[PDB]
């Protein structure tokens, strides 16, 4: 996930 | 000054070119990532994330972002030589200016003025409110430009090239700098203004400079020289603590706190496991976000  | 950050956000995919400035805090709070051909924003208060665009054409990748002072919108540099400007409220592309001959890798504004650095060594200024965007040419590098910072109060413009050169130039023409300094031995992208002093400026050059040079645009005068042991891809002034931080690659990948004007180390900051990319600060001052290739973003609250 992205920027998680 | 806790030695942990207070967040880690996945950065998959973040691409490991030390000439792009692929960050970018804005002053309501959200901060832009680059990751790859896709621009992502966080919202630091809510932890909300929105895809916020992503490359049409194969190949093309990010290259730079820079929010606008009122952070409503997102200027995005790419490969294709585009400087995007998105209504991030909206979710839309207002503008898609070309001018540049190469991809922009740094992004800097100043009011309304957008200036583009490109690998070509060119700088433009964009008036984004009109339709012939591109009002200025400033040529004084001849590699690539991959720093490029508006001194906050807008009296001069500060660019550093992988041609080892920092030039300072003024805010209105010709379009010829009122300083090149010469003395980093190594490209220049870290660019900060002190923002207590008009006419300081803080840079860094890289791997085979590996030195902070603090100077007094005015008179030209070298204030300091620091050897950071490192290269050296970001600078930033925290105006609380009157301190400086920068960041840093082979071998330790860490953050290093200066105190101002003394320069004397004041801290080291830890945890990244491949080269600091970049470093950008949230609009209260407190949190320092750094971007390295290991593909995350630590949020350092090193100023609070």
């Amino acid at each position: 996930a992205p920027x998680g | 000054i806790p030695s942990l950050p207070d967040r880690i956000l996945d950065a998959p995919e973040i691409r490991n070119d030390y000439y792009l400035n692929l960050v970018d805090w804005s002053s309501g709070n959200v901060l832009a990532v680059a990751l790859d051909n896709s621009v992502y924003l966080w919202s630091a208060s809510s932890g909300d994330i929105l895809q916020l665009l992503q490359m049409e054409q194969p190949g093309e990748y990010i290259s730079s972002v820079a929010w606008i002072k009122e952070g409503n919108y997102l200027a995005v540099g790419t490969s294709s030589a585009e400087v995007q400007l998105w209504d991030v409220q909206q979710q839309k592309r207002l503008r898609n200016m070309t001018s540049h001959s190469a991809r922009v890798g740094s992004l800097s504004w100043n009011s309304y003025i957008l200036s583009s650095g490109s690998r070509s060594g060119h700088i433009h200024h964009h008036d984004v409110r009109v339709a012939e965007h591109h009002v200025a040419t400033l040529s004084g590098h001849s590699q690539e430009v991959c720093g490029l910072r508006w001194a906050p109060d807008g009296r001069h413009l500060a660019s550093g090239g992988n041609d080892n050169l920092v030039n300072v130039w003024p805010s209105a023409p010709g379009w010829v700098p009122l300083q090149t300094f010469t003395q980093h031995q190594g490209a220049v992208k870290a660019v900060a203004w002190c923002p207590w002093q008009s006419n300081v400026l803080a840079t860094g050059g890289g791997t085979s400079d590996r030195h902070i040079r603090i100077w007094n645009v005015c008179s030209g005068a070298c204030l300091s020289a620091v050897d950071a042991h490192s290269q050296v891809c970001s600078i930033l002034w925290s105006p609380h603590y009157k301190e400086l931080i920068s960041g840093h690659g082979f071998a330790q990948n860490q953050l290093v706190i200066w105190k101002y004007p003394t320069m004397a180390k004041v801290a080291e900051l830890k945890g990244h496991t491949s080269r600091v990319l970049s470093l950008t600060m949230s609009p209260d001052g407190a949190t320092v976000a750094s971007a390295a290739a290991d593909e995350t973003l630590r949020l350092w609250r090193c100023f609070e």
